[PDB]
RNA sequence: ACGACGACGUUGAUAGGCCGGGUGUGUAAGCGCAGCAAUGCGUUGAGCUAACCGGUACUAAUGAACCGAGGUCUUGACCA
RNA sequence: CGACACAGGUGGUCAGGUAGAGAAUACCAGGCGCUUGAGAGAACUCGGGUGAAGGAACUAGGCAAAAUGGUGCCGUAACU
């Protein structure tokens, strides 16, 4: 359950409902 | 105007560019240059198509006059040595702005004809 | 070299091609996934395509089924997704790039239609 | 963890096992992430999985478990038709690897 | 060419979209009357298109990690 | 068959499938994608398509390239 910038919900597959990420930068809420 | 055509209305100012040049149109140009003893009067010369010229500093075109050995050359209009022009034939058609031919093929039914 | 023109990732043919298709994908399904040069140029395959196809008529619907070979998502572009973008100029269907996926390392967003 | 199967080369399957031979397991994870050599992965799946099974089973603390011994020597060989040149036939005496990893409490 | 170099990173116009400016071609869709037809006409000296520029941030330039010696000595004047 | 899943070699039948001057190009039927990949608009060849003016001046030799080069009418020399 480790998130890059923020912290909380995570999954080594899809983005996250908080700001979205993986390594990119885009994706907003 | 923009910084490209804002500094071009001075030299060779856009003096009411005579309707024609236009296709087959052959407006007898003018002149006032010296080259020799500065006392040269008017002059005359037949033209044709092969139009040319842009926005700011536009030029006449390929005179293509039959008289004499042949033709060529031309002074951009307007110019330090410019003056009003007149009319001629009543237009025609083909494609004015670029029209070769007429050269290397100038005869009766050939010239003054597309 | 010279200025920045188009981008032929492969050759000439492989480069109209490709644009079509993966263009009708953003009208059949509001979700597409290519690469980096991805649909950045497909953002063009769509609008052009929208507009000149905005208002329903004869001199528009044809331009539609000319770039996109399909009857299913050529009529839906009308009566749907317009009139649905009425008082809205531009911003047709943009998208924010997404992190690269497995296999061939290449970041890709998801076109989508807003 | 340990090491079995593969199709490595043994020769190039080391030097990476190097630098990560000393103590400190953390000093074995920070490094090896950037090796720029094919001999980075596979050898990382281990030593990282070696610390595993070390926590659960064979009780040990990750805070004091370090790398003690790691060697690379084994095969076996195998015939391999690897068409080279402009057109010929040659058997490849290719050899596999052996990446040993022991991350116990030092 | 790899590397480098240079600008910017919201105190943003860097790039794209849109509009406009500056350009390339050349007479549109449709319809009327055209015409047997090819396509000749009138409506349009009308459309279509662009690897320029400007305006405009509307869209896209985050977060966060990290390389990291630690003021090395023997010894001239001035200052305190 | 040729050491190998080597663009080499190897007999017969289908030469009326559709458009032309034909068993030539494009295209149904049928078959196939089994002749390693990804990113950047160098210098640096082999293949390839021709240049404003002159034009073989290159060269052992115009080698190479190009040019004339369908059909119908008119007309057609020396020599035999």
């Amino acid at each position: 359950l480790s998130v890059d910038k923020t912290s909380g919900e995570k999954h080594l597959r899809h983005h996250i409902t908080a700001d979205g990420y993986y390594r990119g930068r885009k994706v907003i809420a | 105007s923009n910084i490209i055509k804002q500094l071009e209305q001075e030299q060779m100012k856009q003096d009411v560019p005579s309707f024609r040049p236009g296709d087959t149109v052959e407006v007898k140009v003018w002149v006032v240059e010296g080259s020799k003893k500065r006392l040269q009067a008017f002059e005359g010369v037949v033209i044709a198509i092969r139009n040319r010229g842009l926005h700011s500093a536009f030029t006449v075109r390929k005179i293509s006059n039959g008289e004499g050995v042949e033709r060529v050359f031309q002074t951009h209009s307007p110019v330090v040595d410019s003056i009003s022009v007149k009319r001629r034939g009543a237009v025609r058609k083909a494609k004015l702005y670029y029209l070769r031919e007429r050269t290397g093929k100038a005869a009766r039914i050939k010239e003054r004809l597309n | 070299h010279r200025k920045s023109g188009r981008q032929l990732n492969r050759n000439s043919s492989h480069r109209q091609a490709m644009f079509r298709n993966m263009a009708g994908s953003l009208v059949r399904h509001e979700i597409i996934k290519t690469t980096l040069p991805k649909a950045k140029e497909l953002r063009r395959v769509v609008e052009p395509l929208i507009t000149l196809a905005k208002t329903d008529s004869v001199a528009n619907r044809r331009l539609a089924f000319a770039r996109t070979r399909d009857n299913e998502i050529v009529a839906k572009l009308f009566n749907e997704l317009g009139p649905r973008f009425a008082s809205r100029a531009g911003g047709y269907t943009r998208i924010l790039k997404c992190g690269f996926r497995a296999g061939d390392n290449a970041p890709m967003a998801y076109i989508e239609l807003v | 963890a340990k090491h079995r199967h593969a199709r490595s080369s043994a020769q190039k399957v080391r030097l990476v096992a190097d630098l990560i031979r000393g103590k400190k397991v953390s000093q074995a994870l920070d490094i090896l992430t950037y090796t720029n050599k094919k001999a980075a992965v596979l050898v990382k799946k281990v030593l990282e999985s070696a610390i595993a099974n070390a926590e659960h089973n064979d009780g040990a603390d990750i805070d004091d478990l370090k790398v003690t011994k790691i060697f690379v020597d084994e095969g076996p060989s195998m015939k391999r038709i690897m068409p080279r040149a402009k057109g010929r036939a040659d058997r490849i005496l290719k050899r596999t690897s052996h990446i040993t990893v022991v991350v116990s409490d030092r």
